[PDB]
């Protein structure tokens, strides 16, 4: 069951009830299809037949050459570089060492499936999924009538074009991406072939269900990557994702810039969390994922990759309970662009209205029911199709669940608009709150100083002449001299 | 996620005091909000109090405002409901439970529960 | 009727005499595919023709077990959508027990119908392959069971044929996790997409403006796989609602403005950050700060709303003057002067920095201008390339006329030792004010000094007692003192 | 080889050894197919063969009605901003005015490759690649069937499918990319298509080497554009890529933040330089590529596309000797976010351990290798498989190669966190400097305002009483005019 | 797309004044350089004023310099053109104007244009 | 890339002086360190003194320093090492080499190499 909370206080908005899938790991596997040698069907004839079986076969040459060519080759920023393809390519770069070939081949040679070991002490699942070498040899070639250059049935014109057609369609899709395909198409690897190789895998049968359930996903988070054409072998590496953190508790969360709404133009300051994307418990810390548009969500299943993850302290969720919290410093930006949007969450719609902007929400049999004020406001998706903001009408999501509204005071208020630290793209509450401190003490050092000097004595006059001090102020030493004064008590 | 277990339920007299204690298993309750809740034979689950880390932002029902202290351990282990002055009517199964999100008093919200441990008070 | 205006000024240029196409909403119908439950001929032999029947039912059927599976600068500003709500909601009333049952009986005498649904909206439902009636009526009847043989080759090519579109939309479908863009002429022909535009809530001119520009309806839209049971498959399609056309837009270039001293860090810049398209859209002014998104055909601009902010009219104030008291301005500032080029509709401005080579040069490789230090414009009459540092730009050859607006740099104003010169979300008004503030902590530092200066310090400490003299300590008794005359 | 460098000082990393091959223009060539006016084959039906081939027919004809409406038509952001295909719509525009084409077609009578000399006064290649006029104007419709509709040999529909198929899929591709794609795939343009036309390009025998041998790379980097449909004739403009810039030396510059390690979770001071990408010599000085992501590393070779790229001196390399090097003002970013993450290099891992994140790297065989401290530190490929920060495990890069660890200082140790200013995204080492020591002169001059006053006494009393300094103290003038002194000097 | 339409055009004598004016239909002159032009018998448009917010820049053509004033109400629905001290030379058909970009003087970047009032200056 | 050409080699007889010279070619030496390394016969490849700019910090094996001095002009088109007080283990060929990256010792990690100049120290 999801759940929405709106917090009033700070523009944002948290959805929870969601569980984890998160990639951790990868899995190599070898896919194989066997290959005929022959050069051209030698002869010429008149037969209208055999020019079909020449043409489809210049099209298994043409694919067989080009295979060969290819064979010789806002807190995103604080993420880390990967290389994604690293253990599939370092499994291919294997496969090119002198030898690996027959291994694969002779372990392939009464099965279509076998776990072969290589160079490196590597071992993976390899398995055959054509063998054009088996039909071009020992069932095409041997009915092409010699002396008249024909074949006799027009069946197996048709039948040659169905069993080579896999073959082109895997090199087309190689020569359009240098070698590398994501995600990994029906050509590359059929359901069937998929769901086989994810149950013969060493996972946990939890896992198994999961990748069986959401095929479609692992195939958007896979790699195909072409690796080798040699001695009647076409190989490629298959590099599947591993899901090994499954059904951790995951949440979202959605901002949107919160303002002070002074009539005065230029006269307002925004906060907004930066701190958007999703979360998911991991290992007694939290993944973050702040590129939510990358996670991919199937009913309450959240698909991440920790690759495009922080890990934080699990003291992150605090910023939901109290953003100016002692044990989390909670990322904010700070400006003074008061434009007004929406933002689209998982229950619900958060309006931060500005300005002379016309911002509704509507139901489409009643149309508008709701005509936000400026300032940061929510309405949940229960009754609610769409919001307009000025000129953008948005949808909502119409997926199940419930919001709740927590009110609050705006924290855009707590701050004096004239030491406030405008522009700050990758700020904290504790340095913007370390800015706006240096700016008062620099004000009560100088009002302390000014205040302070009035106690202390100026110079006196500058004449050659000496002074004495009397009642505040400097008189002269001469209007003494002469006399004897005598204390008399 | 987190599993919570609590204890220290009982019966007491009326006028005394009692103190039940949540502790977390599988992590800390470090990030995650803990409310008290209790339920009474015929009644709904209502909420106590919460705390979302020692020595940290507190709230309480108003039946029990000024009574009741809820706190956490520094190792943030252990959620502690110290219940004084305590009267027939707060008999009660009592609940710990978490959520991440927000300082929230609906029990609907909250995303893990411990068993209860049961409180009577005798008049 | 393209215009181009350069301000010296200001480093940037406005495109003007485009006219808009917006996608404003969205407009969802439902695709449907009427199946067979034929599993497999049960029969036996040896003829190859009912063996290549099998091999097209054998993709016929996985293609149904696949389908089963799948159903079970200022950017950072804009909100954030949900771009396929409106579909999804759509798909997932489909799911609702009653509804596919509604679909097959509104669809059983015609190929097109308006079905109410459960929830009261009503969408167009159309029905673009019947496989039941091929696979059912058309292709069983003439395999001859005992033999298990079929006579005619052209039986095999038919199947083909007709199950194509079906192992296609599968194909597109399961490599998309369920939801494809652009829709292909798989999902969607090219008539039945020019049919559904005559049959949406727009007017005339807006029926006729898309079935203009297909091509772009079709990079816009979705097809979201919703649900294959009792026979039929169904999916959405989300096709864009342009309700604001026919109005003007103008786009905005812009290119970093820096001062052009000769010591390498001595130097300051600031940028106008509102690049993009801007259109005029009921009274305000849609702004789509990512120009690369829209879509420009001849001088039609396509947008999309979800990408825009909605601003006042009077933000082309900042094109007129950008120190107007109406719309302060949004700019960034730095002090990284390096050199490049922004190719614009009708020329091409060049900010040309330091050591590096600059030039403008035509058909021939002719220079034609050689760029000095600062922010200059040519335009594409008479130039094919503009040359900058080690990068080759070809300009745009669209036909129009360009206006270069001499003008003092603003960074010429501004006194480099009080800049703010790391601003990445600024304004004019904002960089006033930060400016204001150095200025103020100056003199506030200034003052405190004037005022604390000239008071007296400690005189010694040594048992005598001190009077004050042209700013100096001096001792009492040079003033009140005798003589000393010691005697006997 | 590929070798590379740990900077222990400034948490970065060079890769060498590779070499350039970057675009730094365009080649703009016409392709034609030859089409058949052919409008409705009228037939009394009942023939299975011909009914199939009005069906391809009309496939045909609703492929020329599409194209016919298609003719009707982090220091990144410093970057500039072009118009990739300004160069091919150039050409196209000329194509549209009335005489081209009739050109072209005569050009390309009696050959299929013919250089034609436009209106604009350029010359480019064109080609026919695909003659479908002739094929039904003379083997179709010659033997159409009868006028009673039967045509004789099923040989004949699939051969139309054939030749008709090209067609139909350019067509497909134009219509989901509104006339204009990329990657060319290879219904645009063959194999064989390509390889002759790059065979007849204006470049060195050295730059045609180059392209065929990375044809698939060629593709990633040009685009086809449809242009107009007329006269019986299909024409598109493919745009291939100029590599004007072939082997010379590139670099890879890899960075990672670089923090102070204090326990205290808020007290950390973090740089980190900006200047990571691919840099390539060119000219006399370097092409840098802020975004390393955009090129493609085909070996040691480095496709980079000059649009992509700022112009910079060649002492920018100064930055990898000694970032405080005064010849080039090395850029940095500054901040207090002091989250761990790696960044994996050409040849090892730069690991950013910060906080209580664990941080290991390890091999397949014997599991943890290393155990990371707190602090910026490296791993080469050697005898290392995969390193882990926190929740994400990384796969490194296993090409062979040599990787050498420059110990140094952390320069973030050199600053005083007092002073040191981290809120920049664009600054240098010079700009932090020059910051720095304006704070430290703002500090002085308060302190100097303070030991000023700490030195000024206080007001003598205010009682009618004249007074003298003595001691430390205020003391009565009358004290010594009651008595008789005598000239101390 | 604002639409133009002047009026106040007609006969004065030399030394007398008019006042013309230009309303604003479809949307409010908000954002839009508005200039005045004229084109008499045989010449083509000349460039005489130009105004870009209600109390904003002005600037005037060298030869009604001094002479004719410019102005636009605060509501931005209406150009005025003050003409004093009128000359035979003046006579022409007066053209209202509007754009977008900036507050230039040349003709053809005007993108909108009124109908044209008719002045005539007698001596 | 840049080509390097060393000249200025040589016989001399024990505690004489040469100076040996690296003209750059193709490219300036701007930007590139610049080392100069020596291999007598039947030994490895050993690295002598680099430097990185006219004027910059210098490095020398502990072998040479206090009698070689590395310079480069300020045209950074060579680079120079005057050698004193030579001595007979001194004899053999040397070598200047370029690179980017850091300024390291390894003689692997230097991309641009001369051909050589032969020196010789006799007793
Ligand atoms: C920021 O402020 C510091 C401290 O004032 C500047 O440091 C440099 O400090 C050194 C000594 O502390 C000065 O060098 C002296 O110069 C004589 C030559 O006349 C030399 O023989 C001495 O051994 C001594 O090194 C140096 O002048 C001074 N820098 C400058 C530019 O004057 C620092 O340079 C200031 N700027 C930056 C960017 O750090
Ligand atoms: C058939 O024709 C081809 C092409 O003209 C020729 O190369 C070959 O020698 C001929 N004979 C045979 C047996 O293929
Ligand atoms: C590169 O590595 C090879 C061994 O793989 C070695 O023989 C050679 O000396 C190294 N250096 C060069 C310059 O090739
Ligand atoms: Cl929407
Ligand atoms: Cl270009
Ligand atoms: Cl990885």
């Amino acid at each position: 069951n999801i759940t929405e909370e709106f917090y009033q206080s700070t523009c944002s908005a948290v959805s929870k009830g969601y569980l984890s899938a998160l990639r951790t790991g990868w899995y190599t596997s070898v896919i194989t299809i066997e290959l005929s040698n022959i050069k051209e069907i030698k002869c010429n004839g008149t037969d209208a037949k055999v020019k079909l079986i020449k043409q489809e076969l210049d099209k298994y040459k043409n694919a067989v050459t080009e295979l060969q060519l290819l064979m010789q080759s806002f807190l995103g920023f604080l993420l880390g570089v990967g290389s994604a393809i690293a253990s599939g390519v370092a499994v291919s770069k294997v496969l090119h060492l002198e030898g690996e070939v027959n291994k694969i081949k002779s372990a392939l040679l009464s099965t279509n499936k076998a776990v072969v070991s290589l160079s490196n002490g590597v071992s993976v699942l390899t398995s055959k999924v054509l063998d054009l070498k088996n039909y071009i040899d020992k069932q095409l070639l041997p009915i092409v009538n010699k002396q008249s250059c024909s074949i006799p049935n027009i069946e197996t014109v048709i039948e040659f074009q169905q069993k080579n057609n896999r073959l082109l369609e895997i090199t087309r899709e190689f020569s359009v991406n240098a070698g590398v395909t994501t995600p990994v198409s029906t050509y590359m690897l059929t359901n069937s072939e998929l769901l086989s190789l994810i149950n013969d895998m060493p996972i946990t049968n939890d896992q198994k269900k999961l990748m069986s359930n959401n095929v479609q996903i692992v195939r958007q988070q896979s790699y195909s990557i072409m690796s080798i054409i040699k001695e009647e072998v076409l190989a490629y590496v298959v590099q599947l994702p591993l899901y090994g953190v499954i059904d951790t508790p995951c949440w979202k969360l959605h901002t949107s810039p919160l303002c002070t709404t002074n009539t005065k133009e230029g006269s307002n300051i925004c906060l907004t969390r930066t701190d958007r994307g999703w979360y998911c418990d991991n290992a007694g810390s939290v993944s973050f994922f702040p590129q939510a548009e990358t996670c991919k969500v199937q009913s309450n299943r959240v698909f991440c990759d920790t690759m495009n993850s922080l890990t934080l302290p699990s003291e992150v969720n605090l910023c939901n309970v109290d953003i100016f919290n002692p044990k989390y410093d909670c990322k904010i930006m700070t400006s003074k662009t008061d434009v007004s949007s929406s933002v689209i969450t998982s229950l619900g719609a958060i309006v931060s209205c500005y300005g002379k902007t016309k911002c509704t929400a509507s139901n489409k049999n009643r149309g508008i029911i709701k005509t936000f004020s400026n300032g940061c406001d929510y309405v949940s998706n229960k009754g609610v199709d769409t919001v307009s903001v000025g000129n953008t009408l948005y949808y909502v999501n119409k997926q199940e669940g419930k919001s709740l509204y927590v009110k609050g005071e705006p924290i855009i208020n707590f701050y004096d608009p004239l030491v406030f630290p405008s522009d700050e793209f990758d700020a904290s509450i504790s340095q913007v709150n370390e800015k706006i401190n240096q700016s008062l003490a620099f004000i009560r050092k100088s009002d302390e100083l000014l205040s302070a000097i009035g106690g202390y004595i100026p110079e006196a006059p500058r004449d050659g002449q000496a002074y004495v001090r009397k009642d505040g102020e400097w008189v002269l030493l001469s209007t003494f001299l002469g006399s004897l004064e005598v204390l008399f008590q | 996620q987190v599993q919570l277990q609590e204890s220290g339920g009982g019966l007491v007299q009326a006028g005394g005091s009692l103190r039940l204690s949540c502790a977390a298993s599988g992590q800390t309750f470090s990030g995650y909000v803990t409310g008290w809740f209790r339920q009474a034979p015929g009644k709904e689950r209502e909420f106590v109090a919460l705390i979302a880390w020692s020595g940290g932002r507190l709230y309480y029902a108003d039946s029990v405002q000024g009574r009741f202290t809820i706190s956490r351990d520094n190792a943030e282990t252990t959620v502690y409901l110290q219940m004084n002055s305590l009267k027939p009517e707060d008999t009660a199964v009592y609940y710990c439970a978490a959520k991440r999100g927000g300082a929230v008093t609906a029990a609907e919200w909250y995303d893990y529960w411990g068993q209860g441990t049961q409180v009577t008070v005798s008049s």
